[PDB]
């Protein structure tokens, strides 16, 4: 892909803002740069909810390595769109703007797009309760001395 | 709570404490006959071991 | 997270507005910056009902140490955006403003996730009644003669 | 808390509202303050019912002091945010203003949630009926002859 | 097909769009067409999920490769159409444009008709359960012992 750096994702996400893209003939302040790396840092921990959310790939940046720009996302090639959708509708407020209804579609498509195998892996069955007999149909279990599934 | 008290005095800063086998010995062992008992089961049939055991 | 401190929190949620950042020309005064603070520690405060509320790991500035900013907020890392989405939308009617649909969105969305984990384990099943018995099945019941469930 | 007074909750309020703040150059006025501080009390009187409406702490001051403005409120932490907002929507006439929709959705949920915990505390169950029996079954209340319950 | 390549795609796309053809006095310079080549790829790998999305037989290029424009998609000669005016609808945002009402529909219907024949093809039954007889009137079976169904 040629969406590799949390700088790729950004100026993907201004492009689609209209903020900053050589089709409008202006280009990234460093400023702008920061503060979206930030929003976007804080919108990843926020849809990963340390883990009980949406899975993505996402290498958040440490403190240490100082610029976060910069670094690999770590994300598959099937989130970035999502990514950057959602990161435009994020920082549009910061210019007194509003992503269009192109952009918030497409960032709700890609955002359930995202979870979508999450949720097929986490529809999950419950075993037997640990009140339910395994039946006699059940011979090797009866024959062993099985004679109720054990639950949780 | 007082009522189940085994000892005089509690243990009080500088209290040395005194090893009693100060050699090698083979033991020697009493006990009231209530003392040690042995908890016993059978392995649980629905284990992830003993699957395709009969 | 480059978001560590109250004041940090408040400075995004000022960029939110778009009212001062890093890129900016004019910056508020640390009059402002100590009201939107003040304004942080109470919403902070009205949403953890003294422990019975939304559990965030917050901590509160005491007065001995004087300044409130520069306290760390001793929140997680996926509550920062949630937190300052809410101080922009509470602290704009300061600037006779009025927060965008999408940080008022997204603000009910992270105050959402920040409840969800407290939700999920306040949810708990009361015990069995008094009056209930506990069945001739229970092995060790009938053993220890307990015929009904204690209760409370 | 830094809220610790009257005065403050009142200077809390013009700054919602718009009318004394740093953000607008304004400052407040001493009839301004004393005239909110008249509306504070009349508003608190009206909210706790001589005991038996909402409950927050908040101390009636006595005609004994002559500045109400700077006495402490006896709030909880987490009365403030509700108390000011409400204040700021109330004294909005004053000035023929008008408070705006997150003001008045802040104080809508900040009196809901100050009467929360009361509102379960007075969720209380009368007893049983002195009409009723207390079965045969209850050992002790038959074997010295509580045979009905007490009631009222 | 006269589209043949990922820059033929776009080239369609921004025709359709309005903004630049062979007939316009003004044309895209190509940073602008790298970064449509970037959102097409980006498209392209959100809707076909790593092997479980929609099946398209496009060819996603290699970084080693330099450039993505001028390699040939790989699409059959009735998926151009749909994955084009997509396109067009996904990148009017970088110009401040909204894509029209035939354009959209057009997209809606083309990725439609992408998805059915291979919706026609997952649309697929499940065996029988493994506690479903085979049946006496099999003969093979009943004479094999294969009195029931594997399942799975």
């Amino acid at each position: 892909m040629q969406i590799k750096t949390k700088g790729d994702l950004v100026r993907a996400a201004l492009r689609k803002l209209g903020v900053a893209s050589d089709a409008t003939l202006t280009d990234v302040e460093p400023q702008s740069m920061q503060d979206a790396v930030d929003d976007l840092e804080a919108m990843m921990a926020e849809w990963y909810q340390d883990g009980k959310g949406i899975i993505t790939g996402y290498v958040f940046s440490d403190d240490e390595n100082p610029p976060a720009e910069g670094d690999d996302h770590g994300l598959r090639s099937s989130a970035v769109s999502a990514v950057f959708h959602n990161l435009a509708c994020r920082i549009a407020p910061d210019y007194a703007l509003e992503a269009t209804a192109k952009i918030i579609a497409t960032a709700k498509y890609g955002k359930e797009l995202l979870y979508k195998q999450t949720a097929i892996s986490r529809a999950k069955r419950a075993p037997y309760p640990s009140r339910m007999p395994t039946g006699s149909g059940n011979s090797f279990a009866n024959l062993n001395e099985w004679h109720y599934f054990p639950g949780e | 709570q007082r009522a189940y008290a085994n000892v005089n005095t509690s243990l009080a800063d500088a209290m040395a404490v005194n090893i009693l086998n100060v050699k090698d010995a083979r033991t020697n062992v009493f006990w009231a006959d209530d003392a040690i008992r042995i908890v016993s089961q059978p392995i649980p049939a629905n284990h992830e071991l003993f699957a395709g055991m009969k």
